[PDB]
């Protein structure tokens, strides 16, 4: 079973840097698993994603 | 060409079908709610026969009297049939012994053996015969051929081989091989005797076995002379070729039509199947030449005879037949199954690739998977089996039954599983 | 990606011409045109590029001016000795021996030929038909005892048995494996192989590994055997030879042929 | 170049908008053509199971692989003949067969990349980075778009369905296959099929090759099985920017028996078929055939059988032509899925001014 935090704790802090693998999309966002910190879903609101085809 | 008689050879493959056979015997069987003989009666009516010879042996006198009952004791027609009698399971050739002692042919004759349903129009192939005859004088028999169903993989039981010619079409070998049922046997020789006089050769293994043999008068002398023989396919005409008289030949012939002879379970539920779907052009039930019959074919590949009694909120498959009196329930998920004549139906029964014969009373609540119900056989409650089940004649089965694969039911009222009388494998009662 | 291969050996079967230490098997006058230009036309018809020719022991500068003078070409062709001949070893050898140099797919044709069949439509049959390996048999002389059998079929067009009536039983015998799949198997009397081959790209490793072909024929078609036990390891589209028939007069030369095909080129 | 004119049939006078037939066997061919190209050509000459969606994506392979081969010269830079090349493939593609909006799409999305990336980077750099991009591009607008016309389908499509399909569109057939095995359902796929092209059959075929009940149909037999159907798909090909599909064969006649006999008819498309050029009927650019695949009686596709047909030029007067693409009418077809989920035909180009 593969689970537990990568750093330190389990919950990130302010302006840390986070990679997250997306699974699926189009409906508020991508509430998906994190590979920096432990494997609890994070979520982004479809505009904060977008810096500059935005589904593709 | 005018007045020709013919020998049709019924009763010879019992015991093959295992399950039935006590009672009634193998000729007499229907197909789909029509016997079998019906049909090749039909193809001797086409061809044009004016005496018709019919082999009975056991249980004849069921065949003899259903023979009366049919349309050609009366004068209309211009063939009329005599029966031949015989001691019970016997060789080919003793039967041809004894036609040849009561000597009644004169000319050419055509010699069946098994059960053939075909549509090919044979007066073409009658003509060619005679043609091929007015060439040279040593000639004596035609044979029939067709393409096998895409790839013998699922015919295991017929392993035909066939030796042939493109220029004249003259038989040479036959051999037979098991295979995946059991793997033992690599070996199959050939007579290097006759080459360059043929030069073409043409070796086939995918066709179809017809046993249909058109015939001049030299058999029945043969038969005299040489009583060695048994069987027509396997020692005969491989005598003839391997140099029992010199100078004699056989003929081969090639058709595209559907032709294809009963011998085991499997075969038959195929042939069932090609029947119900649209592959038989002559032979279809809605034309009804039995004229008694009065069926109809309807959409999405529905069989129906007139006069059906069915419930309502029921759903429908595909390839289905359904005859007259039948009445029908709530339930029925029918698909790929063949029903007789009268049948009363409680409720509820799942079908999957089932077969039902004529005059059967089921009860309430059945699950049947690919299995065969025999005429005269009442289902009580809670039926279930497996693929490739046969149940025999008369057979009354009560209350709460299991069965798996290959499970064979017994006609007699004497070697196989499930009597016929009260709970079959639950308490073994009956003789 | 395209290359061709021209085998090269010496006359031992033929009779009377062959045994003179000038005159080589591949340069030979037979009905005015020579041997190797009718092979040189037909590999101008169908269009490849780089072929290279096979030499044996015997000859070694000999059909390189042959290639050079008198004939048109315009092709650059390489003409490579191998020291791996013993002849008691036609071209299996050979063919053993030149592997690295093959980029994509390789055509077979012998020195000796005499052609009269359309050149391309057996070369696109080799391309479209997704297909490993590809024979030709054409008729017996028409023209006013023990020979040899092949297996023919007729629809896709395929080979299984090749082999001849020099060394085997008095009996012929057939397999019950290499019978049930693939149900119909034509045997002819008639038809005579004409020594032409067809290799597609995996086809390399084999040889190197493991020899055991003699004449290119032993082990090269007839191990395509899917069958019984499997303990052959093969190379990923299923082994499978393939045949096609010709009505034209073209064919090889081996025994008392050569008068024959003198009589026939005059027309 | 090759060869060119000298073709069997007359020009009819009826029908005659678009060219009929090219080089079909090979002979004095130029020594710089991929032969990956030539393979293609071969295949769609004589092909029974691609159409418009495969094609596609098989042409985007093979300039794929023709990249990863071509290598910048010392004497001409890497934007300096490649366009001529590219002209001269398509050129090709032209007298072989007519093409399709998706490759055209395609084409000026190399062209668009030609010109974006500068002569001056290192040219092993630039093709690492161009076959990726190419790559990338493939999985978003094809099977991304794909997966995406499969989830619309889901939301859609109720428990348990009968579909009446048409053609050999990849999309549907992925479609059924997903119905079949992922999610588990009662299916029941009816597949019509014509005369010239086994397509319906080779789906059929597929269809057996996973395990679903399949009944097949003809268009001489129609009417017989409608009167119990519910849903149908239709092969779809091109979208034009009236609201009109160009599509293969006898749809339209299958749409109009829909329009007629309750249900609507449903379509399922990718983004990148849409296209702005307009027309309104089948006679405005005709996709033709060589006559000669109707000679034969039915069966199988490779019979050569001696009867009566074989006549074109020697009897009194015979033209035995026929049409491949079709069009299908606006108020009919009223389902579209695509990339951008949902809309519908009377919506035209609205995804066109998006992207």
């Amino acid at each position: 079973t593969s689970h537990c935090r990568f750093y330190e704790n389990k919950y990130p802090e302010i302006d840390d840097i986070v990679m997250v693998n997306v699974q699926q999309i189009a409906e508020m966002g991508a509430y998906v698993k994190l590979l920096e910190y432990d494997n609890i879903e994070g979520m982004i609101l479809l505009s904060e994603l977008s810096r500059r085809s935005i589904q593709k | 060409e005018d007045r020709l008689q013919a020998v049709v050879l019924t009763d010879s493959y019992e015991t093959r079908f295992m399950p039935l056979t006590a009672v009634k015997p193998r000729c007499l069987l229907p197909l789909a709610n029509v016997p079998l003989i019906e049909y090749t009666l039909e193809f001797l009516a086409k061809a044009g026969v004016h005496e018709v010879f019919l082999i009975c042996s056991s249980h004849a006198n069921q065949i003899n009297d259903y023979i009366e009952n049919s349309k050609w004791n009366l004068p209309w027609s211009p063939f009329k049939i005599t029966t031949i009698m015989s001691p019970e399971a016997r060789c080919t050739g003793d039967v041809m012994r004894d036609l040849d002692n009561r000597g009644i042919i004169t000319g050419d004759f055509i010699l069946v053996s098994g059960d053939v349903l075909t549509n090919i129009d044979f007066s073409k192939m009658l003509e060619f015969h005679k043609k091929m005859h007015l060439q040279d004088k040593d000639h004596i028999s035609t044979m029939c051929l067709s393409k096998a169903s895409t790839y013998p993989k699922t015919r295991t039981i017929e392993p035909a081989a066939f030796v042939l010619d493109k220029s004249t079409s003259r038989c040479i070998y036959y051999q037979d091989l098991p295979l995946p049922s059991s793997r033992e046997k690599t070996s199959i020789q050939i007579d290097p005797e006759l080459l360059d006089n043929v030069d073409e050769f043409v070796i086939r293994n995918d066709l179809i076995d017809c046993r249909i043999d058109i015939c001049t008068s030299h058999v029945p002398l043969i038969f005299q002379e040489n009583f060695d023989y048994q069987s027509l396919r396997t020692d005969f005409v491989k005598g003839v070729i391997s140099s029992d008289i010199l100078g004699k030949h056989i003929y081969a012939y090639l058709t595209d039509e559907y032709a294809v002879r009963v011998e085991s379970w499997q075969t038959y539920d195929t042939i069932s199947q090609d029947f119900l779907g649209r592959w038989c052009y002559p032979l279809v039930l809605d034309s009804n030449i039995q004229d008694d019959q009065t069926y109809s074919y309807e959409s999405r590949h529905i069989y129906k005879e007139k006069d059906v009694v069915l419930a309502q909120s029921c759903k429908i498959g595909k390839c289905t037949a359904i005859g007259s009196g039948t009445k029908i329930g709530e339930g029925t998920k029918i698909e790929n199954s063949v029903i007789g004549r009268n049948c009363q139906i409680g409720e509820n029964i799942r079908i999957k690739n089932s077969f039902i014969w004529d005059d059967c009373i089921i009860g309430n609540n059945s699950i049947i998977d690919h299995s065969l119900i025999a005429s005269n056989a009442t289902l009580g409650s809670n039926v279930r089996l497996n693929d490739g089940c046969i149940i025999g004649f008369n057979v009354k089965i009560d209350d709460n039954m299991d069965l798996d694969r290959n499970t064979k039911i017994s006609a007699s009222p004497q070697d196989l599983d499930d009597q016929t009388l009260a709970v079959s494998i639950v308490g073994d009662k009956g003789v | 990606s395209i290359q061709a291969f021209v085998f090269c050996g010496k006359g031992s079967n033929l009779a009377p011409m062959q045994h003179s230490t000038r005159l080589p098997k591949a340069l030979l006058p037979i009905g005015n045109r020579p041997m190797i230009e009718y092979v040189l036309d037909w590999c101008d018809q169908a269009d490849f590029k780089e072929i290279s020719v096979v030499a044996p022991v015997d000859e070694i500068e000999l059909i390189e001016s042959g290639l050079t003078s008198f004939l048109n070409s315009n092709h650059s062709h390489h003409l490579q000795d191998p020291k791996k001949i013993n002849f008691i070893s036609t071209g299996e050898s050979l063919q053993k021996e030149l592997l690295p140099r093959i980029n994509g797919d390789f055509v077979i044709l012998p020195c000796d030929f005499v052609t009269d069949i359309p050149p391309q439509v057996l070369v696109d049959q080799f391309r479209n038909r997704d297909d490993n390996n590809l024979a030709m048999t054409i008729y017996y002389k028409n023209s006013l005892k023990q020979q040899q059998f092949f297996t023919v079929y007729s629809e896709i067009l395929l080979d299984v048995y090749s082999q001849r009536d020099v060394t085997k039983t008095k009996y012929l015998q057939i397999r019950s494996h290499l019978l049930w799949n693939y149900p119909n198997l034509t045997v002819s009397t008639k038809l005579l192989n004409s020594f032409i081959y067809f290799c597609s790209f995996e086809l390399c490793q084999l040889l190197k590994l493991g020899p055991q072909s003699m004449s290119r024929q032993a082990s090269f078609k007839d191990p395509f055997t899917g069958n019984q036990q499997q303990q052959n390891p093969p190379t990923t589209i299923f082994i499978l030879p393939n045949e096609t028939l010709f009505i034209r007069a073209n064919n090889l030369n081996a025994y008392m042929d050569a008068n024959r095909f003198v009589l026939k080129i005059k027309s | 170049p090759g060869i060119s004119s000298v073709i069997p049939t007359v020009l009819e006078q009826s029908f005659d908008n678009s060219s009929l037939i090219s080089v079909k066997e090979l002979l004095l061919n130029k020594d710089l053509i991929h032969p990956s190209i030539l393979l293609l050509t071969s295949h769609l000459a004589h092909y029974k199971i691609v159409g418009s969606i495969p094609r596609c994506i098989a042409m985007l392979e093979v300039f794929q692989i023709v990249i990863k081969d071509y290598q910048t010269p010392k004497g001409t830079t890497l934007s300096r003949n490649l366009t001529s090349y590219l002209s001269h493939q398509i050129d090709l593609l032209k007298k072989a067969r007519p093409l399709s909006v998706t490759m055209g799409n395609a084409i000026r999305w190399l062209k668009q990349e030609i010109s974006l990336i500068d002569p001056s980077t290192p040219d092993k750099a630039a093709k690492k980075d161009l076959c990726e991009k190419i790559g990338q591009f493939a999985k978003e607008k094809i099977e991304l778009a794909d997966q995406l016309i499969i989830d619309n389908a889901s939301t859609q499509i109720e428990e348990s369905t009968t579909i009446v399909t048409y053609g050999s569109s990849k999309v549907l057939t992925e479609l059924l296959l997903h119905n079949a095995i992922s999610l588990k359902k009662n299916i029941k796929v009816i597949v019509v099929d014509s005369r010239p092209l086994f397509e319906g059959r080779k789906m059929a075929e597929t269809l057996r090759n996973a395990g679903v009940n399949v009944m097949y149909a003809l268009i001489t037999s129609l009417d017989t099985i409608f009167n119990d159907v519910d849903y149908v798909f239709l092969g779809a090909h091109s979208i034009l920017s009236n609201g009109f599909l160009y599509s293969r064969a006898g749809t339209a006649m299958l749409a109009m028996s829909a329009k007629r006999r309750n249900i609507p008819v449903l379509v399922c498309c990718e983004s990148l078929k849409f296209s702005q050029r307009v027309q309104l009927d089948s006679v405005t650019f005709n996709e033709l055939a060589d006559p000669n695949d109707l000679v034969n009686i039915d069966y199988e596709n490779p019979v050569e059988r001696r009867g009566n047909k074989g006549a074109l030029l020697n009897q009194f007067i015979k033209e035995r032509k026929f049409e491949k693409k079709k069009l299908a009418m606006e108020n009919k077809p009223k389902g579209n899925k695509i990339g951008g989920k949902k809309g519908s035909e009377g919506e035209s180009k609205d995804a066109s001014n998006e992207e």
